């Protein structure tokens, strides 16, 4: 298709452009180093603070219409379940609160730094750590928000057939929520050492 | 994967259908019907189940076995047009191809009325409601096919299916209709198979590619049997009535058209274990209906698929076929074959 | 009927909002002529707002007789 | 005395009635006249299809069926049901009604049966000839224009409009070569009610037209006959038009015999419509009693508010004196272990606020009604968001109109958008009043300010144009936001850092006040374990976090950090480091700060397991234990988060207040501040046109929409953030047995 035809073409320009600069003796000009040393360390940090709360909140709201849209379905013949199956809406939301906490922890570290001590060792580490801490915590919770919603619609059904099936399934949905807690940990160990900008 | 993009539009349909199935009658709920004395104790019994107060507008004398079958299917169609009116997009087409099969029944039921010169009002009550279209009763006009084709049936979505049907005589008769009716399921079950192959996502695809491999084997065999009642039919004619999707295709289809006795048929089915011993024993049609529940019983095991809607109907028509079968046994005081009813749930 | 209540209540408060506005440009109130973007001359504006405020008193009395009947 | 029953439900026990068979009917009417009792179905254990007095009620609903068909005949014909103006003369009030005798009611069931059969006959006669009316009345219409249609090989008829699109394209395929087809539209709809058109076809010979007359008449098409020569169709017209002249007068005759009778029945119908509806309802509640056969005792038990035992006792005694029976006793009360229902007494004021708390859940028997605090917290939170004296003034007047004229408005009919306004006329009054008290503190009126009191700020003595300046403080502004902030550059750095700290404190107060209602319930039902199990651990959790956050915010404001020379500490870093790096600080707030933080943190961690274990263990200590534990595990995982995600959710008080200004202060700047630069008669016009556009958007965008969006968030804060503290629910309503009028 068209949108799949571009992906074959972007690969081809990068390969022509990767050789023309090489067979002529200019390969060092494509230097990702200077792209990391000269770019402002504030850009890498203000993305990890917006994607953490950005990609996490997409996770929660994703798992809610997979969950709610089926609870409302079963509750046309068995409307008693709306208050017992509410739990699966809580485990979809809590990952958002995991993200909203990190963004406030990292916002404490955003300070003003001089023009001479900007591109120093302690300020490049900070930006690069606050970035891959926002991707990890925003991608883990993005997926935990989907594996809980899916698992939350099966229990919303089985509860409607016979109530004995509900509690036996939360052992799956509780092992689905661990994953959002493990990125919250690892995201901090990165930024446990990083010191605010000087 | 499976249930990630499903609930966007097709989620509220999944919960309602799976609510309607828990109202199905289990083996225990059939037994209570079996010992009922009359049709009035029957009404007292079914009110306990999901059928409810479905005869409050009825007297004690008016109870018959036909008034029951009519007021058990009327509850199925308000539960289907509901799911059909709440749908959108690909799920609409899937819930429109199912209607293309119930209208072809109404086609061969109006045309036979013209052979026999009957009143349409007496007929349309016998016509199936899901297979309705606006130009239906105009089929009572004439006898020829080209007459009924151009006048009526070109507008309907049955246009592409009569490509192998314009060899009819100037006089049309009953044995010719059954040859017309059976050439449409040959094409219908293919255009509905290339559709599922393309636009339906997984895992409904693997499920429905099986249920169509069954509905074609039920018809590919029963053509070979009914041809034995007749004197002779050419083998090249039979291959234009057999669908081309099933397990019997291509190998076993060769030897069903070319089987002139009941014994040569079992030699053709002996080379597939799915259809091995049905002819060897018992009522044939009860063996198919047993395997029909077992393929629908495995669809409900899935979740996040729109193959449940097909299974919901076919699992609930056998239900109604068991109410009436038992309804006649109780009313007529023959309590011999009252337990032949089929049930899995 | 309803077609007159609209221009009645609207014209009613319109007289009461515009009359107070005129009194403030005249007296050179800080919030209205204190900044530079605001107009410089006060009473050159209040003379324009009295006139416009009368126009609403016309429709208040005119459609005031119509609802009466 | 009289219990009020608005802070708690009304205390009430159930009472039996050993009713005689002689006066089984006559005593039961009196309760329906009184209307204070709810019965309990002991007969529900028995099946529903076979009950005692089914032979009676089954007869009556068929009799009540037929009266709706009498009303239906009134609908079709040009008749109105002459109705009563009021319901004060049917003994709906406290005054009594002697029940009708059996002869009065036996005539009704009789009057229902023989009467309709006369009406079923007369309508068949009308319909037998009214179908003859339309079939011929159409037959002349095609003849009237018979000249110009054509300018046997042709056919004519009448078809409904939808089917013509189906027919006109079918005949094209039958005859591709030639197709001569016209159409005419009938002006008036036929009653079958469906419109219909007329048509004509010209074909080639007779082989084809016999088929078209099948194709047309297969559809709903009434084919007619017309002569070819114009002299001839005038003759057909001459004869059929005469038959309708005699026929029409007959219709006027057979109709009036039905209508003068129908007019006669209609005046009588409305009176004894209701009188039978009672008579069947009385037996519906007598089924539920136990009817013993060997002994004539009817056992019916029902609930009655304890305040009106004496009215019931005194009132019953007067009936039995009318009878002369005077049974030894028909009343006795016991205590049992069932769930009694919930009834709060309501006047015109408290009802629109009680209709809100009911929609979420019926309150448990004898707990706190959350409808009293909802009178004030709800419209006051609307004021925090809505927050403007100019708009709030407008809401009051439309609520000051509906209220005063409420007696006119009660009688007349109403729409549906307009009923909700009248049902909540007292809700809208307060929202407009309290919106004027806030905007005086916010100091906003139509995006402008008020300059009453002195400004504690002050400017320099001299400056120049385009030169930046900064102010000097003198004193404090007493009541509100000092009017020197308006028009300023750094205004929003003050209001934003102000309105946040407002909503936090206003959320910490609303929740805890709602949380001590838990305590005032456990002290009623005498359940002390939950005080030590449920209440106190949550008190020590959040008060030790957000009570520490709310108290420090006030301390930071009453400290002049500039004079002392110390830097003002930040509160986000103060709340964070006390969890992550405890015992550490960056800027000090007060002595021994780190000494308290580590203890408050230690206090919270111990309140989680103490909320988790003590209540189940009390049961085991005195299968089920698995049920008591898991439900208590969920009470923790929810409540601890609900102490957090609720406190953030009060910051919608912040933004909708921040939005209402930047829509108002823009809508003033883009519309009216334009006109103040023009002059002349052209200037007089732009001021007059732009104003009505300002007044319109003001009265449509900022009062209605921002009203409704803000109207729902206040509802949200009660149902979810506040009421979730103490509300259990799972109650039984109080819907007693009494009568009224049916809209029908």
């Amino acid at each position: 298709s068209f949108s799949h035809f571009l992906y074959y073409l972007v690969l081809i320009v990068v390969i022509v452009y990767g050789l023309y600069k090489l067979f002529t003796g200019h390969g060092s000009d494509i230097n990702f180093g200077k792209f990391l040393l000269r770019t402002s360390p504030y850009m890498w940090a203000n993305l990890g603070i917006a994607l953490c709360v950005g990609l996490s909140v997409v996770g929660a709201a994703w798992g809610i219409f997979i969950t709610g849209s089926s609870m409302i379905g079963a509750g046309v013949r068995a409307p008693r379940i709306t208050t017992k199956n509410l739990i699966s809406i809580i485990f979809c939301e809590v990952v958002a609160i995991y993200g909203l906490i990190i963004a406030i922890v990292f916002s404490s570290k955003l300070t003003v730094a001089t023009a001479e001590n900007m591109y120093s060792k302690s300020n490049l580490y900070t930006g690069y750590s606050l970035f891959w801490a926002g991707i990890t915590v925003g991608a883990s919770n993005l997926i935990c928000g989907i594996a809980v919603g899916i698992t939350g619609a099966t229990a919303a059904i089985s509860d409607a057939a016979d109530s004995a099936l509900f509690v036996k399934i939360l052992v799956i949905e509780i092992f689905g929520s661990i994953l959002g807690l493990l990125g919250l940990i690892v995201g901090l160990l990165m930024a446990g050492k990083a010191s605010e900008f000087q | 994967m499976e249930g990630v993009y499903f609930n966007i539009d097709n989620g509220f349909i999944e919960g309602v259908v799976r609510g309607y199935r828990n109202g199905l009658l289990s083996n225990n709920q059939y037994i209570n019907l079996t010992q009922c004395d009359t049709l009035e104790d029957l009404k007292l019994q079914l009110s306990s189940t999901d059928y409810g107060n479905f005869l409050s507008s009825v007297s004690s004398e008016s109870l018959t076995t036909s008034l029951i079958q009519e007021y058990a299917s009327s509850k199925l169609y308000h539960e289907f047009n509901y799911i059909r009116d709440q749908s959108s997009g690909s799920t609409r087409k899937f819930m429109d191809y199912i209607t293309y099969g119930y209208m072809i029944d109404n086609v061969a039921l109006m045309i036979t009325g013209t052979i026999h010169d009957r009143d349409k009002g007496e007929i349309l009550q016998r016509c199936h409601p899901l297979g309705w279209f606006d130009t239906l009763p105009t089929l009572s006009v004439a006898t020829d096919l080209e007459s009924l084709y151009e006048t009526v049936l070109v507008d309907t979505p049955l246009a592409p299916y009569f490509k192998n049907c314009f060899d009819t005589a100037e006089e049309l008769d009953d044995m010719n209709i059954e040859i017309i009716r059976n050439k449409l399921y040959k094409a219908y079950l293919e255009d509905f198979y290339n559709f599922v192959t393309e636009e339906i996502p997984e895992p409904a695809k693997e499920c429905m590619q099986t249920l169509l491999g069954f509905e074609a084997d039920r018809r590919s065999i029963n053509i070979a049997l009914n041809s034995l009642q007749s004197s002779d039919i050419d083998p090249d004619l039979k291959s234009d009535l057999l669908p081309n999707i099933g397990k019997l295709y291509p190998l076993a289809t060769f030897h069903l058209a070319q089987a002139q006795d009941f014994e040569g048929v079992r030699a053709a089915l002996a080379n597939v274990y799915e259809y091995r011993g049905f002819l060897e024993t018992g009522n044939l049609e009860d063996h198919f209906y047993q395997l029909e529940m077992e393929l629908c019983r495995d669809a409900f095991t899935q979740q996040f698929a729109i193959s449940t809607v097909w299974a919901w109907m076919k699992s609930k028509e056998q239900e109604v076929r068991n109410i009436t079968w038992i309804a006649e046994c109780i009313a007529q005081n023959q309590r011999e074959r009252i337990n032949n009813y089929i049930s899995v749930y | 009927t309803g077609k007159a209540w609209c221009c009645t209540v609207l014209s009613a408060f319109g007289v009461v909002i515009l009359s107070v506005i005129a009194h403030l440009f005249n007296t050179n109130h800080e919030s209205f002529v204190g900044s530079i973007n605001d107009p410089e001359d006060g009473p050159a504006v209040a003379h324009t707002v009295y006139l416009a405020a009368l126009v609403y008193l016309v429709f208040f009395v005119f459609c005031g007789f119509q609802v009466y009947l | 005395e009289k219990e009020e029953a608005i802070f708690r439900s009304a205390e009430m026990a159930l009472v039996q009635f050993y009713i005689p068979q002689e006066i089984s009917r006559d005593s039961a009417y009196t309760l329906g006249q009184l209307g204070l009792v709810q019965f309990r179905d002991l007969n529900s254990k028995v099946r529903a299809f076979q009950r005692t007095f089914v032979n009676e009620i089954r007869r009556l609903d068929n009799v009540e069926r037929q009266y709706r068909y009498f009303y239906s005949l009134l609908k079709k014909h040009d008749i109105k049901l002459y109705e009563g103006d009021t319901d004060k003369y049917l003994d709906g009030s406290g005054e009594l009604y002697v029940p009708p005798s059996g002869s009065v009611i036996d005539d009704y069931v009789r009057n229902a049966s023989y009467l309709e059969e006369r009406l079923i006959q007369m309508e068949d006669a009308t319909d037998q000839i009214e179908v003859q009316k339309n079939d011929l009345e159409q037959y002349r219409f095609i003849l009237q224009s018979g000249d110009e249609f054509f300018l046997v090989n042709y056919v004519t008829g009448v078809i409904a409009r939808d089917k013509v699109a189906t027919l006109e394209q079918i005949l094209w395929r039958v005859l591709r070569g030639n197709l001569f087809f016209k159409t005419v539209e009938i002006e008036q709809p036929v009653y079958d009610y469906k419109h219909k058109n007329a048509f004509i076809v010209f074909s080639h010979g007779d082989l084809i037209i016999k088929r078209i007359r099948k194709i047309a008449e297969s559809l709903d098409a009434n084919l007619y006959d017309v002569d070819s020569s114009n002299e001839g169709r005038s003759q057909q017209l001459a004869k059929v038009n005469k038959n309708l002249s005699d026929l029409y007068t007959v219709l006027k005759t057979t109709s009036t015999t039905l209508e003068s009778e129908l007019y006669a029945i209609a005046k009588e119908l409305d009176s004894w419509f209701q009188d039978v509806t009672r008579e069947k309802a009385i037996f519906e509640i007598l089924n539920k009693s136990n009817y013993d056969t060997n002994r004539k005792i009817l056992i019916a038990e029902g609930w009655i508010p304890r305040d009106e035992l004496a009215t019931l006792q005194a009132r019953l005694g007067e009936m039995i004196a009318r009878l002369g029976i005077d049974v030894p006793s028909i009343i006795q009360v016991l205590d049992t272990n069932h769930t009694p229902p919930t009834f709060h007494r309501t006047n015109k004021f408290t009802a629109g606020f009680q209709s809100i708390c009911d929609c979420y859940g019926i309150a448990q028997y004898r707990e706190i009604n959350a409808g009293l605090p909802t009178i004030v917290t709800f419209p006051f939170m609307f004021a925090i968001m809505f927050g403007d004296m100019g708009h709030g003034f407008l809401m009051t007047l439309a609520a000051l109109s509906l209220v005063l004229n409420e007696k006119k408005i009660n009688k007349m009919k109403r729409g549906e958008i307009f009923d909700m306004a009248f049902t909540g006329r007292y809700i809208i009054l307060l929202m407009g009043v309290f919106s004027m008290y806030t905007g005086f503190l916010y100091n906003d009126i139509f995006s402008k300010t008020m300059t009453i009191f002195k400004s504690g700020w002050k400017w320099p003595d001299h400056w120049k144009k385009g030169e930046s300046i900064t102010a000097t403080s003198v004193g404090t502004y007493p009541i509100g936001l000092d009017w020197a902030w308006h028009g300023t550059e750094n205004a929003l750095l003050f209001s934003n850092s102000y309105k946040m700290k407002l909503s936090i404190l206003m959320g910490f107060i609303h929740m805890t006040y709602s949380y001590f209602f838990s305590l005032a319930n456990h002290l009623y039902f005498n359940s002390m374990i939950d005080i030590i199990g449920n209440f106190i651990p949550g008190l020590l959790f959040m008060q030790g976090i957000f009570g520490y956050l709310s108290v420090c915010i006030v301390y930071k404001w009453a400290v002049d950090w500039v004079k002392d020379g110390k830097p003002a500490p930040g509160l986000l870093n103060m709340l964070i480091n006390m969890f992550l790096s405890p015992g550490t600080i960056d800027d000090e707030l007060y002595p021994h700060q780190a000494k308290v933080q580590v203890f408050l943190l230690l206090m919270a961690l111990v309140c989680i397991p103490w909320l988790l274990l003590v209540k189940p263990l009390h049961f085991k200590f005195t299968e089920d234990f698995g049920d008591i534990m898991i439900h208590q595990v969920i009470h923790t995982i929810e409540f601890c988060l609900n102490c957090v995600s609720h406190t953030a959710s009060y910051l919608r008080l912040w933004a909708l207040s921040l939005a209402h200004a930047q829509l108002s202060s823009v809508l003033w700047t883009m519309t009216i501040q334009i006109a103040f630069g023009f002059r002349g008669f052209v200037g007089v016009f732009m001021t007059v046109a732009l104003f009505a556009m300002w007044f319109a958007l003001t009265c449509a965008v900022l009062v209605l929409m921002e009203g409704t969006s803000a109207m729902l968030h206040s509802l949200r804060l009660h149902w979810v953030e506040s009421m979730s503290k103490f509300f259990v629910g799972e109650g039984l309503p109080y819907e007693p047995f009494a009568f009224e009028y049916k809209d029908m």
